[PDB]
């Protein structure tokens, strides 16, 4: 079976240039073509060219024609994704594909489509600085129907970039859980909301904690929330 | 170039149905090079039918692929709980190949109406001097929603942001939260903040509201 294996996450400033990297491990890699494909947050599927390594041939789409450069390594099996001239808006999860066969090696019959595809890169175009977010805590109203349900949680604000993930008492609570998209604000940063409801009987007894992880900037944050004393 | 045009945009089904998604090209696609795949949230895509009608083996039997020149279809002969996904049409009959805009699945399922909360801003991020009040809508059904901030009953625009999950694996509902972000001052400018929540499974507008400081 045919794998492929990209490159880590990148972070670059406007007007700069990115190399996104596929090792392909497993099947034969010079006969079959090797394309990039990227998707925007919240969006589609973008072509943005492919390459057939041993015909040293590659095409672009007209969007990216210029910009762009696409290369095929055959004594490393590796192909690459430059993108050059970065804007914010190319910030998007780039994923390289490759089509699918009928066989092994040269004489494999090419079926054209994308049947294998990488983990994908995300890469992130912005002025903004890497920074670890601040964690407030959205405490439980007050007013909260005694006997019933009571919702709570935390506020993971300005970060820079993606992704954060977010926890409730290590693991423990999971159910009634909901950790939202996070929006790129203005200023430049991330922020998301992590809420969870819970019975409102538990709210003066048990201790509910958010564990807010940020690897870009090695940040780990646990926050407790709990009844404002009013 | 080929346009590619999937339809509808979203699909609302119940499991055991039968899906039928539609991918119209703007342009006769060549030697019928029609691809369709299916995403789910935080993996690849994945393919699912080559040239119109193949399919790769490890695929279930139940995606079918149909159609050619301009007109393509998939088929779920039955929808299985995995499927509420995205899917996309793809062409490669030229030598720029281009995706469909795509279609999401949905389970359709009874409507249920949104939990509204009201969150005030903490007094560590007033300490920093910015104040967020967030609005949580919890678990409803459908997914379109409408959230309107008042503020001294005055209505606000262009100072918010939402954002909804995906669709819930259990109860196959919906959660949006929507922040409204202010300057400590503007925030100390004023008394009542409120957040009017609009939705299908409502009678009427469901309004959650605090005073600043009680
Ligand atoms: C009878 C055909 C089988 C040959 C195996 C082949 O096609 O792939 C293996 C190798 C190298 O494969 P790749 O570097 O991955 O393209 O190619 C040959 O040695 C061609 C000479």
């Amino acid at each position: 079976q045919v794998q492929l294996v990209q490159s880590g996450a990148e972070v670059k400033r406007p007007g700069s240039s990115v190399t996104v990297s596929c090792k392909a491990s497993g099947g034969s890699f010079s006969t079959y073509a090797l394309s990039w494909v990227r998707q925007a947050p919240g969006r589609g599927l973008e072509w943005m060219g492919g390459v057939i390594p041993l015909l040293t041939i590659t095409n672009y789409a007209p969007r990216f024609q210029g910009r762009i450069t696409i290369t095929a390594d055959r004594s490393t099996s590796t192909a690459y994704l430059e993108l050059n001239s970065l804007r914010p808006e190319d910030t998007a999860v780039y994923y390289c594909a490759r089509e699918g066969t009928t066989g092994w090696g040269w004489l494999g019959k090419p079926i054209g489509a994308f049947a294998h595809w990488g983990q994908g890169t995300l890469v992130t175009v912005s002025s903004a600085s890497t920074k670890g977010p601040s964690v407030f805590p959205l405490a439980p109203s007050s007013k909260s129907t005694s006997g019933g349900t009571a919702a709570l949680g935390c506020l993971v604000k300005d970060y820079f970039p993606e992704p954060v993930t977010v926890s409730w008492n290590s693991g423990a609570l999971t159910s009634g859980v909901h950790t939202f998209p996070a929006v790129l604000q203005s200023s430049g940063l991330y922020s998301l909301s992590s809420v969870v409801t819970v019975p409102s009987s538990s709210l003066g007894t048990q201790t509910y904690i958010c564990n807010v992880n940020h690897k870009p900037s090695n940040t780990k944050v646990d926050k407790k929330v709990e009844p404002k004393s009013c | 170039e080929i346009v590619l045009t999937q339809s509808p945009g979203t699909q609302s089904l119940s499991p055991g149905e039968r899906a039928t998604l539609s991918c119209r090209a703007s342009q006769s696609v060549g030697n019928n090079k029609l691809a369709w795949y299916q995403q789910r949230p935080g993996q690849a895509p994945r393919l699912l039918i080559y040239g119109a009608s193949s399919r790769p083996s490890g695929v279930a039997d139940r995606f079918s692929g149909s159609g050619s020149g301009t007109d393509f279809t998939l088929t779920i002969s039955r929808l299985e709980p995995e499927d509420f996904a995205v899917y996309y049409c793809q062409q490669y009959g030229q030598s720029l190949s281009t995706f469909g805009q795509g279609t999401k699945v949905e389970v359709k399922r009874t409507v249920a109406a949104p939990s509204v909360f009201i969150f005030p801003p903490s007094d560590e991020q007033l300490k920093s001097g910015t104040a967020s009040v967030v609005c949580l809508l919890n678990n409803f059904y459908p997914r379109e929603a409408k959230v309107q901030w008042k503020v001294d009953n005055a209505l606000q625009s262009g100072n918010s942001q939402e954002s909804v999950t995906e669709q819930d694996s259990k109860d196959s509902t919906y959660s949006l939260s929507s922040t409204l972000t202010l300057s400590k001052a503007d925030y100390e400018k004023h008394k009542v903040y409120a957040c009017e929540v609009t939705h299908q499974g409502l009678s009427s507008p469901v309004t959650k509201s605090f005073n600043r400081g009680e």
